[PDB]
């Protein structure tokens, strides 16, 4: 970046890696035809919202990581814990 | 609040599904 260097302290790959993390903490199992439905791509797609809520926050390398992290603990925890009171 | 964290429905669904 020369002039034009915003992003560059971000690489794509961490961004679509932490994405599919994200969602992967959310499902794990990679089910092929699960893959192909919609509502998983709108979880997905879900995933990338969060991601651009993040970035104005996300201006320092700490911040980024952390926020996607915490929230990642947050859900899994939600999930255990709500699932605690089946039945 | 674009929604840090999952609404209940979005939730639900890993729940709801078991291989």
């Amino acid at each position: 970046g020369v002039r034009k260097g915003w992003h560059e302290h971000v690489t794509q790959d961490l961004r679509s890696h932490l994405v599919h993390k994200l969602v992967q903490a959310i499902f794990p199992t990679p089910d092929p035809a699960a893959l192909k439905d919609r509502r998983m791509e709108n979880l997905v797609a879900y995933a990338k919202k969060v991601e651009g809520d993040m970035y104005e926050s996300a201006n320092s390398r700490d911040e980024y990581y952390h926020l996607l992290a915490e929230k990642i603990y947050k859900i899994q925890k939600e999930l255990e814990e709500k699932r605690r009171s089946r039945l | 609040d674009a929604g840090n964290i999952l609404p209940s429905d979005i939730m639900d669904f890993v729940l709801k599904n078991t291989p």
